[PDB]
């Protein structure tokens, strides 16, 4: 469990870094409804697919920077 | 850039053409890595990409603008400019050269070094570390 947390803190981390608001408001689609009400915990004990769906757009659009991009790219290897 | 975005924010000028390149484009899987970089842009690579691109004026005016503190350098990049390019002033271009080989040569930000390099025609020995992207 604690790792998990330090899993989804740390890509909270990365999503500090930049432009994550535009493709949040771009991306939400009728699934939206779940995302908004989710909450931390759920993160502790993860909602995958969504994530998962997420961080791809992060990586595929520029916003991920640098090195932060290989991270994910890597997230979604080992854990995705 | 002709195509979608935003499309881009701003006005299509070539500094913001080339602003969406190095941001969209490859410099960022999700972004970030050893560039200095204010206001969430790298100066250093918009220079080196601008000049890049032919548009040096541009690229100058970037510099001029930059927050920076190599601000010699800014004096040679203009008149480097000012001249058919090849900006050869009896004086100073040894005093760049040597600032090069000290300070810059071991070290630095690999845009910041093509673009002394390329500028000042500083190490003849010649290829450029980190941004050769293409043949």
């Amino acid at each position: 469990l604690v790792r998990k947390s330090y899993q989804a803190l740390a890509l909270w981390k990365l999503l500090c870094e930049h432009q994550f608001t535009i493709i949040v408001a771009e991306l939400q689609k009728e699934l939206q409804e779940q995302l908004k009400i989710t909450t931390f915990k759920d993160l502790v004990i993860r909602d995958k697919e969504l994530t998962g769906a997420l961080i791809a757009s992060l990586i595929n659009c520029y916003i991920r920077d640098n090195a932060a991009v290989d991270g994910i790219s890597l997230h979604l290897q080992d854990i995705c | 850039v002709f195509g979608n975005l935003h499309q881009l924010g701003g006005v299509p000028g070539t500094y913001q053409l080339v602003r969406s390149f190095l941001n969209i484009k490859l410099p960022a899987p999700l972004p970030g890595l050893q560039d200095g970089e204010v206001e969430g842009h790298p100066v250093w690579a918009l220079i080196y990409y601008c000049m890049r691109c032919g548009d040096l004026l541009a690229a100058s005016q970037v510099v001029n603008r930059a927050q920076h503190q190599l601000g010699e350098f800014k004096t040679w990049f203009q008149e480097y400019m000012n001249s058919k390019d090849r900006r050869l002033s009896p004086a100073t271009e040894n005093k760049l050269r040597l600032h090069y080989r000290r300070a810059l040569r071991n070290n630095t930000d690999p845009y910041k070094r093509a673009v002394y390099c390329i500028i000042g025609r500083c190490d003849v020995t010649d290829n450029q570390s980190e941004v050769a992207d293409k043949t």
